[PDB]
DNA sequence: AAAAAAAAAAAAAAAAAAAAAAAAAA
DNA sequence: TTTTTTTTTTTTTTTTTTTTTTTTTT
């Protein structure tokens, strides 16, 4: 039949020192014992989750070398197998249970109300113990601090990856270092079940271990022993017992991989207080153990003695608002001063140059105002900053640089991936062969900048988007019956490409790129950078790049790179921010329109300055105007905040020529 | 005193809080309750609001109700069935339906008139209490609440046609012919062993006659989380709900409801063939109330006629459709014409006479035209407002289309067959493409769309109105130069 | 009580090759 | 003007394997 094997351990003298530990265990550094506290706080219906810490376990263990009596390594027991020591542990925990001490607070539970009424049937006239449980146990792993302290080694603690992880460790409590790519939602498992019979005697309990069972719908009580047919037995939920799992799949991290090879995934469920630990995108050390599962059903045969696998997981470890800490910063960089040159120039300090562009991504940064007229008249605050010139004057870095300081932005590129326009209304998700309504780029960046690089070569359906978001900031939804219009509100900072090259002499901006003139009339503001050869120019660009070669430092310099916390810290501040304005304020705009509009009536010319000013422009005078208030100021509006940005609109147009 | 098993309910009490509730409650104890100050007290305190809710139901004779959970906290002693309701929905629910069951006997006796209640009697009623507690979203929904009162807030995704369910079974005998009715009980059939006429008695005899049974309707929806709450680098959740009865056919595709329902699970079998179950249950709600996000009365038509007794009507709308732009009267007194249109006639000799005005705007890049599109959009009863970009050559008629959720044939009408009796508004009218224009010729001329694809040759309505807008080649229309060679539109389509 | 027979369980899908249209230009 | 260019559109499932678990049938 079974041969049988003889194996060292025992488990009598475990549970035995188990019980022991539970009680005697103190913290060295409230008093008493360390988790019958922990305990009593559970018993009171607050604490949901055990937690066993095997550096307090080691601590018992040296406390009996101490005594000197021999014991049986617990932490090594438990690390070789822990399915069974959980069970051994709950058993631990439930003889022990101390006594509700105080608000035993019955409102409206019902598996009370049944366990309750049970009593009183059952006396006048067993159950699976974990239908009675509520906490949940939890193993956490060894510490090398505590370790190196008292040598002995570690195992279960080292950050493997998922290629590391032979079969030799299966059955084992091992932890894991990977980036999580995908998290399913939260859903019951059954754990004991009740059946209703017909008020044949009571309720019957059953247990399942598995992934899959089967339904008694058979009433074997004494008073139900009587022969007549009278009917199968019928679920009931409410004294059932459930419990909240979730799956996840863990990724290898791609400095682990070696050359030539793809990748691996490792497959973590969780269960219980646990749940919701872990979120997608999130690099993290998970602890657990790791089991074999049945691969049973279909598809198992052709297998044979080929088993999937899984990490039940059992701890977390993530490796990475107004305060007065956050009302006293704002304050220290109001009188560090020369908010707006430094907070201009900190951005991207490798490149050397382009300080007007590192003005105009500031305003771009902050927003400006959204004011909802009546009757349906609405005004845009969002900034819309193109960016032209010619190849290799660091186009493509100063975008990458300003997605770093808004956590709300997407940097979407040509046609290698189709994202900008992307907001179909299929998605052939593997899981369940549904569809699901996904939104574009576009409208993922709500209250945020998308940063469209190589815009040159993006296609025409892009361009829709593009040119209705500048109108109404609502995206309509594709036509697969749902009629859906979504909000879009976003600032747009794009990068171009001039035609076939360099600029040319070609007089007309237009003859310069492919994109349409109302494409670009939307838009807030141009910069055109073109590279100009100029000797005094290309020595302080070569030194300024060869320091960085020599010493990976940036070359030291009195200006002083401002913290990037702080650029957040007061970018946010700034955009909480509300200006107003005022009757006075607003009269020397329309003379600074009129005399534009009298210039641009004779500024028709064969080569300088693109058409002639719109209504538009005054409205992107004070929207800019916006960024520039809200910088420093409140309230009321500066006269000079118009002079302001003037000035950097009249640069931005004057760079045509340079 | 004897309580429903497995629960705490007893009808007995709950009867007579709920009459005293509804007999004693006013206005008044409900401005006691909430008291945020500035509460208006003027002669709302002794309304009565549910007794005259109660009258003008049984008057009207349609039975709904809106039972509010605040206002059911409000009073002292009935405060039990507040946190009584939403641990047990059903009992409660049931109790709520017994007591309106003699709530209209309460009232109708009152003076002892002639109402027959034999229809009230026949008649059922039901409530619908929303407002149950805080809304949650369905990211955060444990099995801790399963069978308990919940309110969710999503977007409508699709509905599905009516589905028959069972509610009495229907059994004839082959030999003598006898007819037996069945309940069943929460889906199961218990099959008649014999058939009971005593001198037939054959054993195996029965047959099931599926048309002669009865059937009730159900529906499933499905929701999608809102794209405001959803954090970063995730994907929405999906939720599926079950209406029932009255409330078939309420939720439009698309649209924003917050629901009220109960939370349900259920398992799913694991081999289609065999008994076996999986340890893995699905999570959806039952709903019993929902909320989103012609007919003038004698009073309009007095107001209506004596403001159309106005000295200058042409003016005023003229100024009305487009507060934001300024100056353009002319256009505006071009689109308040258009909105209305000559009458239409269609003799039998002569034909069918237009009687739709079409309006081109065109000029200099940066006017204001879109946004006057936009306003007369939003007037019009029934209207559409797409660009003529792009899209497909037959994008605003009829396109035979593949269907998406069944591989079947559905017919899809267009933009202009949707404007019908409407204006339809054109935005960017210059890039539409050379082969759609002949479309709208055939709609500009007979004012129909036929289609011949896929086997199908049929005929369509547009009889819409055409305005639309279009920019020229360039930054200025140069007065020099004719219209033709701006607008690049063919001679005919202009005229 | 012990045999012989009979189904469920599929699932899946991108990646490439050939042919006819509906827009571009020496 | 007749040349080159261009999108693009179905093309897909007919098969598998030996266990494992069910109903009939001497
Ligand atoms: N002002 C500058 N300061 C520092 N580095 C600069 C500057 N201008 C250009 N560079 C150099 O240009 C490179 C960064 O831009 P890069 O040429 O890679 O992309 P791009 O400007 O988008 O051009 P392309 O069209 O080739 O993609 C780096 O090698 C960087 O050293
Ligand atoms: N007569 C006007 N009255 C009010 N606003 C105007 C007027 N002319 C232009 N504008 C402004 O100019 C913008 C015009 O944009 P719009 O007309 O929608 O673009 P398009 O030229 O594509 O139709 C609007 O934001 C509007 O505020
Ligand atoms: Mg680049
Ligand atoms: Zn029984
Ligand atoms: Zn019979």
């Amino acid at each position: 039949a079974l041969p049988s094997i003889q194996l060292p351990v025992d488990y009598n003298n475990l549970f035995n020192e188990i019980t022991d530990f539970l009680v005697t265990f103190k913290q060295d550094t409230e008093k008493g014992p360390k988790y019958m506290a922990m305990l009593q706080k559970v018993a009171n219906r607050e604490l949901n989750s055990v937690i066993i810490d095997l550096d307090d376990i080691l601590q018992y263990q040296n406390e009996k070398f101490l005594q000197g009596t021999q014991a049986d390594d617990l932490v090594s027991a438990i690390q070789q197998n822990a399915n069974h020591f959980t069970e051994l542990f709950c058993r631990a925990i439930d003889n022990n249970m101390p006594l509700p001490t105080k608000e035993i607070d019955y409102k409206d539970d019902v598996l009370d109300v049944i366990l309750n009424q049970r009593r009183l049937r059952n006396e006048r006239m067993l159950f699976p113990p974990n239908l009675t449980r509520r906490y949940f146990l939890y193993f956490k792993p060894l510490s090398q601090n505590c370790a190196r302290r008292y040598r002995k080694k570690a195992i279960s603690s080292k950050p493997l990856s998922v290629r590391q992880i032979k079969g030799d460790f299966l059955g084992q409590l091992i932890t894991v270092r990977g980036i999580i790519t995908r998290v399913s939602d939260v859903k019951p498992a059954v754990e004991v079940i009740a059946y209703t019979c017909d008020q044949c005697g009571y309720e019957v309990f059953q247990e399942v271990n598995s992934r899959t069972f089967t339904p008694l719908s058979e009433c074997t009580s004494e008073e139900c022993s009587q022969n007549q047919t009278k009917g199968q037995l019928f679920m009931s939920t409410r004294a059932s017992k459930f419990s909240a799992f979730q799956e996840c799949k863990i990724q290898e991290l791609s400095q682990q991989v070696p050359v030539g090879h793809i990748p691996r995934s490792l497959n973590i469920h969780v269960n219980g207080t646990l749940v919701r630990s872990l979120s997608p995108g999130d690099i993290v050390d998970v602890t657990g153990i790791f089991l074999p599962a049945p691969y049973t059903g279909f598809k198992a045969l052709k297998a044979g003695l080929l088993t999937e696998t899984y990490l039940e997981a059992q701890f977390v470890r993530q490796h990475k608002s107004l305060t007065s800490d956050v009302e006293e910063r704002v304050m220290e960089l109001i009188t560090s001063g020369d908010v707006y040159n430094r907070l201009a120039k900190s951005i991207a300090p490798e490149i050397y140059g382009n300080l007007d562009v590192k003005k105009a991504l500031l305003l771009l940064l902050v927003g400006g105002v959204d004011k909802r007229v009546g009757d349906g008249m609405k005004i845009r605050g969002d900034i819309n900053v193109c960016l032209m010139g010619d190849p290799g004057v660091a186009k493509s870095q100063l975008l990458k640089a300003i997605c770093k300081i808004s956590p709300r932005g997407v940097y979407t590129t040509g046609k290698g991936s189709s994202g900008v326009g992307l907001t179909a209304a299929v998605m052939k998700d593997p899981v369940t062969d549904e569809m699901i309504l996904e939104g574009g780029a576009l409208v993922l960046a709500d209250n945020g900048i998308c940063c469209i690089d190589e815009f040159d070569k993006m296609d025409e359906s892009d361009r829709t988007a593009i040119h209705e978001v500048m109108e109404q900031q609502t995206i309509s939804i594709s036509k697969a019956g749902i009629n859906t219009t979504l909000n879009a509100r976003t600032s747009i900072l794009a990068a171009a490409n001039p035609l076939y090259g360099r600029y040319n002499p070609r007089l007309s901006p237009l003859d310069n790129i492919n994109l349409p003139a109302a494409l670009l009339s939307r838009f807030d503001i141009l910069f055109l950078m073109l590279d100009i050869p100029s000797r005094d120019d290309d020595e302080k660009l070569a030194e300024h790049v060869t320091y960085v070669h020599m010493h990976n430092k940036q070359p030291d310099l009195d200006f002083t790179p401002v913290e990037p916390s702080k650029m957040r810290e007061y970018i946010a501040y700034a955009k909480t921010k509300r200006p107003v304005m005022s009757e006075a304020v607003n009269d020397y705009v329309v003379q600074a329109y009129i005399r534009l509009r009298q210039d641009s009536k004779r500024e028709m010319d064969s080569k300088f300055s693109f058409g002639q000013a719109t209504p538009r422009t005054l409205l992107g005078i004070i929207r800019l105007s916006q960024a520039l208030a809200k910088l420093r100021l409140a309230d009321m509006v500066d006269i000079d905040d118009v002079e302001e940005a003037l000035r950097l609109v009249r640069v931005s147009k004057e760079s045509l020529y340079q | 005193l004897r309580i429903i098993w497995g629960t705490n309910v007893s009808i007995q009490e709950c009867t007579t809080n709920f009459r005293n509730f509804l007999m004693s409650f006013k206005y008044k104890f409900r401005k006691i309750l909430d008291e945020r100050e500035e509460f208006i007290n003027n002669t709302t305190d002794e309304e009565l609001y549910y007794i005259k809710q109660l009258n003008e139901m049984r008057e009207l004779g349609t039975s709904n109700l809106n039972l509010d959970a605040r206002n059911l906290l409000a009073y002292k002693q009935t405060e039990d069935l507040y946190h009584q309701l939403l641990n047990y929905p059903q009992e409660v629910i049931s109790i709520m339906d017994q007591t309106i069951k003699d709530c209209m006997v309460s009232l109708i006796v009152d003076n002892n008139l002639d109402y027959d209640l034999d229809e009230i009697e026949t008649k059922f009623y039901k409530v619908r209490p929303y407002n149950v507690g805080s809304c949650k979203g369905m990211r955060e929904l444990n099995p801790n609440d399963i069978d308990k009162l919940i309110n969710l807030k999503g977007l409508v995704l699709r509905s599905t046609p009516v589905i028959p369910d069972m509610k009495v079974a229907f059994f004839k005998c082959n030999v003598c012919d006898h007819t037996m009715a069945v309940e069943i009980d929460r889906g199961v059939i218990q099959e008649p062993a014999r058939c009971e006429r005593i001198d037939c008695n054959e054993p195996n005899s029965m047959s099931l006659i599926h048309n002669r049974c009865s059937f009730a309707d159900k529906q499933v929806i499905k929701l999608q989380e809102t794209p405001d709450f959803v954090p970063d680098g995730q994907t929405p959740h999906s939720i599926s709900l079950c209406v029932y009865d009255e409330l078939v056919d309420s939720c439009r595709a698309g649209d924003r409801i917050e629901v009220t329902g109960t939370f349900r699970s259920i398992p799913i079998r694991a081999n289609s063939r065999q008994r076996v179950l999986k340890s893995l249950y699905k999570t959806y709600v039952d709903v019993v109330h929902v909320k989103k996000v012609r007919q003038i009365t004698d009073q309009d038509l007095a107001k209506i006629r004596e403001v159309a007794a106005r000295e200058d009507l042409y003016s005023l709308l003229a100024r009305s459709i487009a507060p934001s732009i300024y100056e353009l009267e002319d256009v505006k007194k071009g689109i308040l014409l258009q909105l209305f249109g000559g009458t239409n006639k269609t003799f039998t000799k002569g034909g069918r006479y237009r009687g739709d005005i079409n309006i081109l705007l065109c000029g200099d890049p940066s006017t204001s035209k879109s946004q006057i599109l936009q306003y007369v959009h939003k007037i019009t009863p029934r209207g559409v407002y797409t660009s003529g970009k792009g899209s497909s050559a037959v994008g605003l008629t009829a396109y035979i289309t593949r269907d998406v959720d069944t591989k079947q044939l559905v017919l899809e009408s267009g933009a202009l067959v949707l404007s019908d009796g409407g204006v339809c508004c054109i935005d960017e009218f210059d890039k539409m493409s050379d082969s759609t224009r002949s479309v709208l010729h055939e709609v500009m001329e007979q004012q129909t769309i036929s289609i011949a694809k896929a086997g199908i040759i049929t005929t369509l309505n547009a009889r819409s109105s055409i305005l639309a807008s279009a920019n020229p080649i360039g930054s200025r229309y140069n007065p020099n130069l004719p219209v033709t060679e701006n607008i690049d539109l063919p001679p005919p389509l202009l005229s």
